[PDB]
């Protein structure tokens, strides 16, 4: 109930219209008031839309929002570079019989200033020096991607791995594309027990992977 | 004109107490709820709770119940968030916001005016030099042309660590990644270099790592696998 | 006062 789901990422070129979606439940989006926030670098969250679809005073007409059922959505027409940043939906949730405020996970909006670039993925298994020291670290290096957001998932054989994963935020390279790294800590015994381990990277709805084997 | 002004950045050691502040301007402090919002590094905004200065009423998100204390004094128009025992996991950006909107004659429902935020950094780590491990190239002469080799620099504190290749003689195709900050409070990073596969037998690649906080200097030869 | 929280159309808490 107390969960508003948004897509992680969105993008368009200057002058285009884009739409950001928000998915909730019968305890929030469906009957209660929904709000929309802009979060730009160096500044506090800024109220765009209140109570489903009213523009906050001073908000330009090119911002609008609506909702149907458990879904709400924010539209921005005439996309401009300064629109680039994070957008959050939010709602009142009544699952506890009182007023709880929930934010959606947010969506990173990139105003496209260069062509899209798929990520380069390099995956290194544990070194033999580390394994001799009784540790094991999988290293997944992700670079040259634009827009600057990926999702990383690790698999043990075909099975998902929660435990032991450490991932960085993306950071700007000197070419203005982005870089990130993810790490998987295991025992030597776990590393040896499986057929393979994989680093899966999702960028712009497109998923790739690299796989390493002890054999 | 309505403003909330938050107190400055905090760098604390774990276990230390901290009260951060939000001072409000331009309306009756007693009459409106104040909300608190956390943003963890690399994550989204998260609601902590709300506090009503008029009568000290409160609502905490389930995850924040018992973990933190919202208060205010009406003698200074200042809302507070207190931790007696700061944990590394409290490391974040904290916003204060008024619950308002004034859309009707009564009540409130939107967080309208926000503070500029307060950064809070908490660490439990002691200074430690890295262990450096070689990232062996997938190896021999291939007509996918190139090979990626590198060094894993693990478990150090604090930042920064410098990384060279071949005592600075090799800069072409080097990419040293920003470090990851682990839950242990320690850092790890990797540097990788892309080279011709035809060079693997002839050329020696050595990464030179320096962690001055610990006086740790390591040169690690990265040979091909066998 | 503004203690009352309007969560949706017609619905409010702290209405006392």
């Amino acid at each position: 109930q107390s969960v508003l789901t948004q897509p992680p990422s969105a993008s368009g070129t200057p002058g285009q219209r884009i739409s950001i979606s928000c998915s909730g439940t019968s305890s929030n989006v469906e009957n209660n008031y929904v709000y929309w926030y802009q979060h730009l670098p160096g500044t506090a969250p800024k109220l765009l839309i209140y109570r489903n679809d009213h523009r906050s005073s001073g908000i330009p007409d090119r911002f609008s929002a609506s909702k149907s059922g458990t879904s709400a959505s924010l539209a921005i027409s005439g996309l401009r570079p300064e629109d680039e940043g994070d957008y959050y939906c939010a709602a009142w949730d009544d699952s506890r019989g009182g007023p709880d405020w929930v934010f959606g996970g947010g969506t990173k909006l990139t105003v496209l200033a260069q062509p899209k670039a798929a990520p380069s993925v390099t995956l290194f298994p544990p070194s033999s020096e580390e394994l001799q020291a009784n540790k094991a670290t999988l290293v997944c290096l992700i670079s040259d991607f634009y827009p600057g957001a990926v999702t990383v998932a690790w698999k043990a054989d075909s099975s998902p791995v929660k435990a032991g994963v450490e991932t960085t935020t993306p950071s700007k390279q000197s070419n203005n594309k982005y870089a990130a790294s993810s790490y998987l800590s295991l025992t030597p015994e776990q590393w040896k027990s499986h057929k393979s381990y994989s680093c899966q990277v999702t960028h712009e709805g497109s998923t790739v992977e690299k796989t390493v084997a002890p054999t | 004109e309505i403003q909330l002004e938050q107190s400055g950045a905090e760098v604390k050691k774990s276990g230390e107490s901290l009260k951060i502040s939000c001072q409000t301007s331009g309306y009756s402090f007693s009459d409106y709820w104040i909300g608190w919002v956390r943003q963890m590094p690399g994550k989204g905004l998260e609601w902590m709770g709300i506090f009503y200065p008029g009568d000290s009423d409160s609502r905490y998100s389930p995850s924040f119940e018992g973990q933190v204390t919202m208060s205010a004094d009406r003698s200074t128009n200042t809302a507070h968030l207190q931790w007696s025992s700061l944990k590394p996991s409290d490391t974040a950006l904290y916003y204060c916001a008024r619950l308002g909107g004034d859309y009707e004659d009564s009540g409130a429902d939107a967080f309208d005016f926000w503070g500029q935020g307060t950064l809070v950094t908490v660490s439990s780590a002691s200074t430690k030099g890295p262990s450096v491990f070689p990232l062996a190239p997938s190896s021999k002469s291939t007509s996918g042309g190139t090979a990626a080799l590198g060094c894993l620099v693990k478990d150090y504190f604090p930042e920064p660590v410098t990384v060279s290749w071949n005592s600075g003689a090799l800069t072409s195709g080097v990419h040293t990644f920003p470090a990851v900050l682990q839950s242990s409070g320690l850092y790890s990073l990797s540097s990788v270099v892309t080279v011709p596969s035809s060079s693997l037998g002839t050329q020696t690649y050595i990464c030179n790592v320096n962690h001055k906080p610990s006086n740790t200097k390591v040169d690690k030869k990265v040979e091909p696998k066998s | 006062k503004r203690k009352r929280i309007h969560i949706g159309p017609g619905r409010a808490f702290y209405t006392t």
